[PDB]
RNA sequence: AGCCAGGAUGUUGGCUUAGAAGCAGCCAUCAUUUAAAGAAAGCGUAAUAGCUCACUGGUCGAGUCGGCCUGCGCGGAAGAU
């Protein structure tokens, strides 16, 4: 059982994501059902670590976010190009 | 003495020392082997 | 070495020796050959059978391992290579005896004979534990003490 | 025993102590008697057996006259005049085609019991299976 | 990491070769005594022999191993008044 903690993001768009990668974060979204799509953004470190291992993706993950935990199923990865890096993450609702 | 820009350990003998400013090889074994970095 | 389902086996063969066993010799294997440990293999093979083990075994969390249980002296025995040679079935026979005069063949060493755990002492070359059957000693003078 | 010195072991013969294509003055030269080899050997070789082979170890170092010493027979070739095919194979080892005895390979094995570091009289059994089947001779246990 | 020990057996695996015995190759890469010992990684040879190595047991008695990310530096770096 992977728990990931994370933060809601308070400003969006391109420059912003930009700094938070800049700051050893990276932006993530949750998005299924009936309750708005969420964006958060998480630890790099720590998730890299965690996505390494192949049961990552198969697996429900919880994602702690306003102290309240919300399961989720890693949808997309948005990998830096050249670099093992994570631009971006789509969790959905599980 | 071979002196090279790549100089790299050519067995389990050989081994990488830096003197003066200077990557060598010195190998106790081979004396082929022994190189510089030139 | 393997994990923690293997080392315990070592110590499970040394307490089960240590506890049901009797008098038991020493022999520090410093730089042990091949003749040193077959000489003593006839030499043990002669009590009985296969009872008189005798392990390179001088580990702390080795042959020191089971001196909680039984033999609870061989902390001072355990330094340097101690080949404790716990025995079995009888008592003490002639293993003492015959450690001494195998270590006397200059066979190595056993650091000054440092000894097991029997009596009430240490380190003690007794030759006391030799004769333990012989019953036709006693039937050798009747057939001459009759006439006067 | 407990020191050796020199040793050259040879498959001799034990009927006559005499010689000279196989082993002869290649049995003893440096220092060793070939006259102290037909006079001592044969004494302790007319109360045993004779006419297979015997590796002998004479103890000469450079006081001339030495002392004769025994040994004893392989327990490779004890599966060839004890057992079956005296080769032990035939053709390349790929195919099993040899074999051995049930009610053997544990008398056979006893003779040679002043050779073997098994405390058990069985325990030097089990070391006969491995070398009884070097090429893989299946018994019919 | 050094230091002390072993580093065996079937066995010198067979061939083709002049010879081939771990080490010319070509090929199988197995089993034994088990603490562990490659049908053998290097030296060595007429080839054996011999000298190391792999792994493993002891001594010792705390940290150690080599990848990843990035900062700054080193070599690579020879020209004419």
């Amino acid at each position: 059982m992977f728990t990931i903690n994370a933060e809601v993001r308070k400003e969006q768009g391109k420059g912003a994501s930009r700094r938070l990668r800049a700051a050893n974060k990276f932006p993530a979204i949750i998005y299924g059902g009936k309750e708005a799509p969420l964006a958060i953004e998480l630890d790099h470190d720590k998730v890299m670590n965690m996505q390494a291992k192949a049961e990552f993706y198969s697996e429900v993950l919880t994602i702690v976010v306003d102290g309240k935990e919300i399961k989720v199923k890693a949808q997309d990865v948005q990998r830096h190009p050249y670099k093992p890096k994570l631009q971006h993450i789509d969790f959905v609702r599980a | 003495m071979k002196v090279r820009a790549s100089v790299k350990k050519l067995c389990r003998n050989c081994k990488i020392v830096k003197r003066d400013g200077v990557i060598r090889v010195i190998c106790s074994a081979e004396p082929k082997h022994k190189q510089r970095q030139g | 070495m393997a994990l923690n389902l293997q080392d315990k086996q070592a110590i499970v063969a040394e307490v089960s020796e240590v506890a049901k066993g009797a008098l038991s010799a020493v022999v520090a294997d410093s730089r042990g050959v091949t003749v040193d440990k077959m000489t003593e293999l006839r030499k043990a093979g002669r009590e009985a059978g296969v009872y008189m083990r005798v392990v390179r075994n001088t580990l702390l969390r080795r042959a020191v391992e089971g001196t909680p249980f039984e033999c609870l002296k061989d902390a001072f025995v355990g330094p340097t290579l101690i080949a404790y040679s716990m025995e079995h079935p009888g008592a003490a026979a002639r293993l003492f005896k015959e450690f001494a005069k195998a270590n006397a063949k200059f066979e190595v060493k056993a650091a000054a004979f440092e000894g097991e755990l029997i009596p009430a002492s240490q380190i003690d070359r007794l030759a006391t534990l030799p004769t333990y059957e012989e019953a036709i000693a006693r039937l050798m003078a009747t057939m001459k003490e009759a006439s006067a | 025993a407990k020191k050796v010195q020199a040793y050259v072991k040879l498959q001799v013969a034990a009927g006559m102590a005499n010689p000279s294509p196989p082993v002869g003055p290649a049995l003893g030269q440096q220092g060793v008697n070939i006259m102290e080899f037909c006079k001592a050997f044969n004494a302790k070789t007319d109360s045993i057996e004779k006419g297979l082979p015997i590796p002998v170890v004479i103890t000469v170092y450079a006081d001339r006259s030495f002392t004769f010493v025994t040994k004893t027979p392989p327990a490779a070739v004890l599966l060839k005049k004890a057992a079956g095919i005296k080769s032990g194979s035939g053709k390349p080892n790929k195919d099993k085609v040899g074999k051995i005895s049930r009610a053997q390979l544990q008398e056979i094995a006893q003779t040679k019991a002043a050779d073997m570091t098994g405390a058990d009289i069985e325990a030097m059994t089990r070391s006969i299976e491995g070398t009884a089947r070097s090429m893989g001779l299946v018994v019919e246990d």
